[PDB]
């Protein structure tokens, strides 16, 4: 998805972080796909979440502690759902 | 200073929720959904000072009795005050067999039951998230 | 331009208890000029003092659009009317007060407030609020 | 450096037509666009072309209006020199749809955030490419 298409859509800084991050993807061993589709899921995070807040910004950092089974740079098509399950157990059966 | 810092659960208050659920569920109480939940939402209510979480406390208290009294059908304290004096003329001996036919000892051993089991899961769960969602959901069918 | 972007910020709120009303049947919801409004709220601006000077701008044009968006009579009505209620003993004014506040509705706001502040940590709240305006307009044109 | 500031004017034209205030002629506008997509490599020619672009696109909006030729109004605005300020006003007020005005607004707005996400040129061009090929078929 270095697809004439999205040089055509999106402005020039927005396609270089899309393609930079693509590629990071790739770099680690994801599958197009699922590169495509991490990348569409981040987007969808930008507009909805607020990356910016304090909060999320300490949930980012300990990503690592509290997502253990997450890969960042792996993303797998199925990467929301485990979120979902993975939050409801912190916000739910998680005191220690 | 993220207002964050001073989101704190419905700590005991999430015990007076859980009774209050196990009495509607065995239709003790007329729960008025809406008011329970402005209830919750004010005891969910940040705040950044200790002092106002004091008084939160103070005035939760009688706000809370006087809601789980408004929930139940007792009767008002103008009736009881206005039919109080009836009640003085009563005899030691009636009032504690009145009292006795009125509290049921198995529904003492549950809230019991109850207290320990919320005790025993809050060092496990958050109890908070529960007690929230059962108010919305009960509120989303009232109005359905 | 990105960097100047700021969020409807307390307005959400506002737009949330519009929302509320218009569902409870309360307003009659004048779709295109909220959304005026809300553009106009949205509009980047660089500058921190435009900033203080939208919220100046924006608080008289909320209330007078809020008002608008209700079934109250209209300021002239009541100051021509006005003199009539002058003469209401404290006690009719207070009764009349307890009548017109409906004490669930108040509460109901409440909570949407709790909400919105605890929510608002989680989520853009704005996107859903310009969503539902579109969508809102796009239901009167259809 | 596609169409810049011009996308909002196609959208406004887009969005008058949709209303039915607008005989869109399709080619003229076409030209337009092509004139304006036309690549130049110094910064001053781009100025020049906003400059020479403006009367145009002013022009060519007024065409495309159903508002009275320059020269209806020219013949005719000595009777309207005649009339009170009052009249002026309320004929203005009667004529301005603070409606539409608002949604020109509400447009600018969102373009203003969908250009820096989205190239608009893109969609501008397709619609107009597909508004003549309506026109044709």
């Amino acid at each position: 998805m270095g697809s004439i298409l999205t040089r055509w859509l999106l402005i020039p800084p927005v396609n270089a972080r899309l393609i930079g991050r693509y590629r990071d993807y790739r770099r680690h061993g994801a599958s197009a796909f699922s590169a495509t589709l991490g990348c569409f899921w981040m987007i969808l995070a930008w507009i909805f979440i607020p990356l910016e807040h304090p909060r999320w910004q300490r949930i980012r950092a300990e990503h690592k502690n509290l997502y253990p089974h997450i890969n960042a740079s792996r993303p797998r098509p199925l990467d929301p759902v485990r979120y979902l399950i993975q939050t409801c157990w912190l916000l739910i059966g998680a005191s220690r | 200073s993220s207002l964050w810092q001073y989101w704190r659960g419905l700590s005991g208050w999430n015990f007076y929720f859980l009774v209050k659920f196990g009495l509607l569920w065995a239709g003790y109480l007329n729960f008025h959904p809406l008011l329970n939940l402005v209830f919750a939402a004010f005891l969910l209510m940040p705040l950044p000072r200790y002092s106002l979480h004091r008084l939160r406390h103070w005035i939760a208290l009688p706000i809370g009795f006087a809601l789980f009294w408004h929930d139940t059908w007792l009767p008002g304290p103008e009736s009881i005050m206005s039919q109080g004096s009836q009640v003085a003329g009563f005899s030691t001996d009636y009032l504690i067999d009145l009292v006795t036919r009125f509290i049921n000892w198995q529904m003492i051993g549950a809230i019991f039951v109850l207290l320990v089991a919320w005790l025993f899961l809050s060092q496990w769960i958050r109890i908070t998230v529960f007690v929230v969602a059962i108010l919305l959901w009960l509120n989303v069918l009232t109005l359905a």
